[PDB]
């Protein structure tokens, strides 16, 4: 009422991984943008 | 026109730009578009041309 770190750590690890997964949807990896509506909404099919 | 070593620089601004009258004028010997293919110009908006 005033220690559950082993239970807190497995929650934290899973959330830290799920956030890293979503934060990767905003990297270019060597492209002109991160949005498909910007490569498409401004680029030919080739 | 202007020399090649002191080119001009006009800052087109808030307006209604119709790149179709350009694209289809057939008077141009060279019309290359790099960031964006030409036909999709009349469907996008920027900050400054």
């Amino acid at each position: 009422s005033s220690a559950l770190g082993k239970l807190q750590d497995v929650v934290n690890q899973n959330a830290q991984a799920l956030n890293t997964l979503v934060k990767q949807l905003s990297s270019n990896f060597g492209a002109i943008s991160s949005v498909l509506n910007d490569i498409l909404s401004r680029l030919d099919p080739p | 026109f202007a020399s090649v070593y002191a080119w001009n620089r006009k800052r087109i601004s808030n307006c209604v730009a119709d790149y179709s009258v350009l694209y289809n004028s057939a008077s141009f010997s060279t019309f290359k578009c790099y960031g964006v293919s030409p036909t999709k110009l009349n469907d996008l908006c920027f900050t400054n041309v």
